């Protein structure tokens, strides 16, 4: 799980 | 003249932000520095980055999560999707801890430079960005904010005296509920209150600082603010001596209440803005009311002192970004000749070494 | 015991 894409 | 001075820095609408958006849930200004904004793009939500000094150049990015909080100095995010909380340090592009909790969060903030405090239905936690550390109990909650809104919790500057703020509807009317609680006495007390503040204020004569609570509030019977030292005074130092004042409601806002409060510690005054509104200045040493205005006609739902100019900042339902603070070269002379207070005018001139007192 | 005497009736 990762909330915040940043690539 | 007026001893205060109004500014406008924004118009959110004016940089693509969708006005349903604008509010509590979704909009989050921690500090001055950054306004963050949740929107949802077809099936996609975003999140909306606002650099304050380069405003006109705001950052979308790709979200899953229910709520974001930047950092007061840093660009660094804390974003929730129910039990898993995360941070981020944006320009290292790179996921800095995680942690799942066992309870929902219905509230949290930043509550200094490196810490969080999360509140559950049950309880209030701090958590430490500082190493491999994870969220600490503070303390549990009491009965009386059982179903209340939160909207609030503060600390002092020791993180030793900690108050939780709800709201809730009882008998037609908007009533706040309080806890504060001691970390050294493990003891909380319930108060009804609306908005609140600490402070450290060196007193006259006393060589160590005092630790100041302020609380307004509308009772049935009207409007109220308290300016009361928490804990032992510091050995050698006399008591701060405790004030009650009266905060004015007009007849024709039988349902306003007081949203926010921010203390300069440059000037020792409060400033107090209503749900709708309103502005209210006192002195923090007396307590005497300085001035109140409208100031908005639009609802205010969040605020943040405002650090160039020792003041308050606020976001209304429009998106008007607005900030108050105190006119140096007018609030002497607006003491002395508007309010026909000599003694004030006096006392803050020399406290403060500002301009206009000269003659009295 | 409380934290405050919000009494304030000197």
């Amino acid at each position: 799980e990762t909330l915040l894409d940043l690539d | 003249i007026l001893p205060i001075r109004f500014q406008e820095h924004l118009q959110l609408q004016n940089l693509g932000i969708n006005p349903a958006n604008i509010g509590f849930s979704t909009l989050t200004m921690e500090s001055d520095k950054f306004i963050c904004i949740r929107e949802k793009v077809g099936e996609q939500a975003q999140v909306v980055i606002i650099d304050m000094n380069d405003p006109s150049n705001p950052i979308r990015r790709p979200i899953s999560a229910d709520s974001a909080i930047m950092n007061p100095a840093s660009k660094v995010i804390a974003l929730k999707a129910g039990k898993t909380l995360q941070i981020f340090n944006i320009e290292m592009k790179s996921k800095m801890k995680a942690h799942t909790m066992t309870d929902d969060v219905t509230f949290w903030k930043w509550i200094s430079l490196n810490t969080v405090a999360l509140v559950t239905d049950n309880a209030v936690y701090h958590w430490s960005m500082e190493g491999e550390s994870q969220p600490v109990k503070m303390f549990d909650r009491h009965s009386s904010l059982a179903g209340c809104q939160i909207i609030n919790y503060r600390t002092d500057a020791k993180q030793k005296w900690l108050l939780l703020t709800g709201i809730s509807a009882q008998q037609n009317r908007v009533v706040g509920a309080m806890q504060l609680y001691s970390v050294d006495r493990k003891v909380s007390q319930p108060i009804e209150g609306h908005a609140a503040s600490f402070a450290q204020f060196k007193m006259e004569g006393n060589a160590e600082e005092s630790t100041l609570f302020c609380f307004a509030v509308r009772g049935q019977a009207g409007g109220k603010l308290h300016i009361i030292e928490v804990g032992t005074p510091p050995t050698g130092n006399q008591p701060f001596p405790k004030k009650a004042v009266d905060v004015f409601f007009p007849p024709e806002a039988q349902n306003d209440f007081p949203v926010a409060m921010q203390i300069s510690e440059k000037h020792d005054v409060v400033f107090l803005i209503t749900k709708y509104g309103y502005i209210h200045l006192y002195d923090l040493e007396t307590g005497t009311c300085i001035y109140m205005n409208r100031i908005s006609g639009e609802t205010i739902f969040v605020t943040a002192p405002h650090e160039a100019t020792a003041g308050i900042i606020g976001v209304n339902r429009k998106g008007q970004v607005l900030s108050v603070c105190v006119e140096e070269e007018n609030i002497i002379p607006y003491i002395t000749n508007v309010l026909q207070n000599p003694d004030l005018a006096l006392r803050m001139a020399v406290r403060n070494n500002l301009a206009g007192a000269e003659e009295l």
